[PDB]
RNA sequence: UCCCAAAAUGUAACGGAGGCGCCCAAAGGUCACCUCAAGACGGUUGGAAAUCGUCUGUAGAGCGCAAAGGUAGAAGGUGG
RNA sequence: CACCCCCGUGCCCAUAGCACUGUGGAACCACCCCACCCCAUGCCGAACUGGGUCGUGAAACACAGCAGCGCCAAUGAUACUCGGACCGCAGGGUCCCGGAAAAGUCGGUCAGCGCGGGGGUU
């Protein structure tokens, strides 16, 4: 279930494709989240669980209510009240939701194609905006409240960009060309 | 440019047509006081980019450029002047003139080319030959065109000190 | 981060105390229990666990803490305090302490 | 009644008495409970001896002689280098 | 002319110039002269004037701001406090100060331009030149 | 509480501005821990700000109210 | 203080900070590894923490170079002013006498000074 390849086809094939002074210093993965910026526009104090008990099975972690920087612009906002969710995963949680992903997730997507290229966090970091919960294998409509969705993040030492991606993609995801 | 005393009390000048400055570089910072007029018919030319030769009285010739003049208010008139005693291969980096030639392709045109920075410093000049003036081209500027200092031709070894895409002239519009 | 070390330490009051600190740098396994006189920048004692270990380390735990309580009585100190650094206090470092905390 | 503003608004009268300062200064033989600086945020902070009331005032536990130290500002102590 | 927001008031008091460089922005400019107060309304007098004079170009540099709120009688009385926020706004101009410093037309239809722009001020101002290099 | 007030304190005016007649079972005692504003690139209903992420970031934030002083080794933010 | 270097802790607390670059490894350090329970993250043993290699020095750190930026900062002349004595109707200003800036310039540095423990000079 893991990280032989993880080293193996990334690691190895990186010195056997770039040239690393140490397999410490080789673009890796430091974490996986969901964050779960809903309500706001649905200030469900019933809808809050609806996110939570989902994310949990199926990123199998009790998220945290990242409550309103306490903002009151314009519109609607106000002191720190609940509006997202925050999941963060990392090394076990991560890989073994992450899997999932690389594996059902999105291939498991209607309409799927692949994934955008253009960099992100020039820190060799990654973002990765996922919408409709709906392609998750454990996401159950016949089971659930309503639907929605839902934001991951990709934390790796990837110094660069170009390091990030091959990390990326060996290690599992799909690109659009 | 004969000075000659130097004492802390101006006295004996500040009356008597007499400026008093100060020369240095690191080694003798020598305390000094020329003359007013002799100065003042002097500096115009040479500005800063200007090396004298400076026998203060007693017969020891120097070589130094003008540093910072500071002249009164309510009075164009000058009251002190830095001297920065001229190196050999290095003085530092100095001040110098942007200056137009010939009629621009915006003038005749219905605008007018305006110096957006009338003198500028370069870093490096290299002490012995150091740019006492530095023309530019303008006629090629039209409607709006702007000059950058990455731009005006260098006199041989010269470097920059200013940033390049700095809008040194541009010709301005009508009205 | 090292908030946690300036706080603690600055906590620590110096010469209003009068007492000396003992201190810890338990982050490694190469723990130095040192013993500071309050106005100079001097070590009356120490008792870490440098001079070999014969294999413990996390294990010196109370060692280091005997190696020091019955250390400074080749100084004769009764009054001393306990200024440790981040970390909080756990067993690893109470160990030190309970050791000197009764070795003394 | 009427329809308009109760009170005229854009005055000017009255202020406050006011007080603070520095009570004792460098090198006076203070005592036990002479008070040194009446301050307020912390401009001065408790040196080596001198204890610091709850309005940042500054005060001496013991006796001896007033010392002020000043670091590049910010931070300043009054100590005191007791006689004896 | 006048400034866009602030506080309201002031008082007065006097020194000669401190800020007021000589040659930048342009190749000719004016200077005061004596220590006054000059009132914005003064400042259009002068613009508008020294405008007329040139047709394009526009090489007119007005570099004295009136960051100053004056106050004036309501009518008479006496009893009540400050007044007149507005009687209008000025901005003092010291010894040696540049209030203005044409540059581009001639060094003729540059004294001509001040001429008459020093006919309106409440001050004596005569014109300058070069050999200005302190700081740029 | 600022300015006037003339670098000690103090100092007037129907002088220039602004607050208080409260609030907190915890917004207190202590003991542990965390640390801000803000922008930039990249990201889902979003799309101006805002939720997450990654850099910069002596703090340009915060401190129940008015301002000043003061403060991140916390007076700022959580729990026992 | 025999020479060195390294780890802890000071004084000092930017002329001791930053950055860009290079040096260091298996003595020290750190990353790293597992971690059911001790104790723990309002979610995540990321951080607290418990039990330990290898591997690396890459990151962090320590060190050294360097000055592009920061920080420091002259002298000369000046602003101001105690005191003395004057001017202009007034705004304002001056002379003699001591004190004397601020900014800027010459130039300056990328510290210095302790205590203790460790490992080296095959
Ligand atoms: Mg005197
Ligand atoms: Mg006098
Ligand atoms: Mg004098």
């Amino acid at each position: 279930q893991l990280k032989t390849k993880y080293n193996d086809q990334v690691r190895p094939a990186l010195m056997q494709q770039f040239g690393y002074s140490s397999v410490m210093a080789v673009p890796r993965i430091e974490k996986i989240v969901v964050n779960e910026g809903l309500g706001s526009s649905k200030e469900d104090s019933k809808a809050i669980d609806k996110a939570a008990k989902e994310l949990a099975l199926i990123t199998l972690q009790k998220p945290i209510i990242t409550k309103a920087k306490k903002s009151i612009s314009n519109f609607k906002l106000r002191q720190g009240m609940p509006v997202g969710i925050k999941v963060t995963l990392r090394g076990e949680r991560m890989y073994v939701f992450l899997e999932k992903l690389i594996n059902i997730g999105l291939p498991r997507i209607r309409d799927f194609r692949g994934i955008n290229p253009n960099a992100f966090d020039g820190r060799g970091n990654y973002n990765l905006g996922i919408k409709e919960q709906l392609i998750f294998p454990e996401i159950t409509y016949d089971m659930v409240d309503k639907t929605r969705g839902m934001d991951i993040t990709i934390v790796t030492t990837a110094k660069t960009d170009e390091e990030a991606r091959a990390l990326l993609q060996s290690m599992g995801l799909p690109f659009r060309k | 440019m004969e000075l000659t005393a130097k004492p802390r009390t101006p006295k004996q000048k500040l009356d008597e047509s007499m400026i008093a400055a100060v020369a240095y570089n690191k080694e003798n910072n020598v305390s000094f006081a020329l003359d007013r007029k002799a100065f003042d018919r002097a500096f115009r030319q040479q500005s800063t980019t200007g090396l004298f030769d400076i026998t203060v009285e007693g017969g020891e010739t120097f070589p130094a450029l003008v540093k910072a003049v500071q002249m009164d208010k309510r009075k164009r008139a000058p009251i002190h002047v830095d001297f920065y005693m001229v190196t050999y291969g290095e003085p530092v980096e100095v001040s110098v003139p942007v200056h137009t030639t010939g009629r621009s392709q915006g003038e005749v045109q219905g605008g007018l080319v305006d110096i957006v920075v009338h003198n500028l410093q370069i870093v490096a000049p290299g002490p012995r030959r150091i740019p006492q003036e530095l023309v530019v081209d303008v006629t090629k500027m039209n409607i709006g065109d702007h000059i950058t200092a990455g731009d005006i031709k260098l006199p041989e070894g010269c470097t920059l000190a200013a940033d390049p895409e700095l809008t040194v002239v541009s010709v301005l519009p009508p009205r | 981060r090292r908030k946690l070390r300036t706080r603690r330490k600055v906590r620590t009051t110096t010469a209003a105390s009068g007492r000396l600190r003992l201190s810890v740098y338990r982050s490694s396994k190469h723990i130095y229990a040192q013993i500071i006189d309050d106005s100079r920048g001097q070590t009356l004692a120490a008792a870490s666990s440098a001079a070999l270990k014969s294999g413990n380390k996390t294990d010196t735990a109370a060692a280091v803490g005997k190696a020091l309580a019955a250390a400074a009585a080749e100084k004769g100190i009764k009054q001393v305090v306990f200024d440790r650094g981040s970390y909080k206090y756990h067993g690893r470092v109470k160990a030190l302490a309970d050791a000197a905390r009764e070795g003394g | 009644a009427h329809k308009k503003g109760v009170g005229s608004s854009k005055n000017g009268r009255d202020s406050n008495p006011k007080y603070l300062g520095v009570k004792k200064f460098g090198g006076e033989v203070v005592k036990a409970g002479n008070i040194l600086v009446r301050q307020r945020g912390t401009k001065f902070k408790a040196g080596q001896g001198v204890g610091m009331g709850r309005d940042h005032t500054l005060f001496a536990l013991s006796d001896g002689k007033v010392v002020f130290i000043n670091k590049g500002k910010g931070a300043r102590f009054i100590s005191i280098e007791a006689a004896q | 002319k006048r400034t866009k927001f602030r506080k309201q008031f002031r008082g007065r008091m006097t020194g000669d110039a401190k800020g007021g460089d000589y040659v930048a922005f342009g190749d000719y400019g004016l200077i005061a002269m004596e220590p006054a107060w000059i009132k914005s309304n003064q400042i259009e007098a002068c613009r508008i004037v020294m405008s007329r004079h040139f047709r394009r170009g526009g090489k007119i540099y007005i570099r004295i701001f009136p960051d100053k709120p004056v106050t004036k009688k309501p009518a008479e009385t006496r009893m009540g406090k400050g007044k007149g926020a507005v009687e209008y706004w000025v901005s003092v101009v010291k010894p040696g100060r540049v209030m203005f410093e044409v540059a581009g037309v001639t060094e003729e239809q540059a004294k001509e331009a001040f001429r008459l722009a020093g006919h309106k001020l409440p001050i004596q101002t005569k014109m300058v030149k070069r050999e200005v290099y302190d700081e740029a």
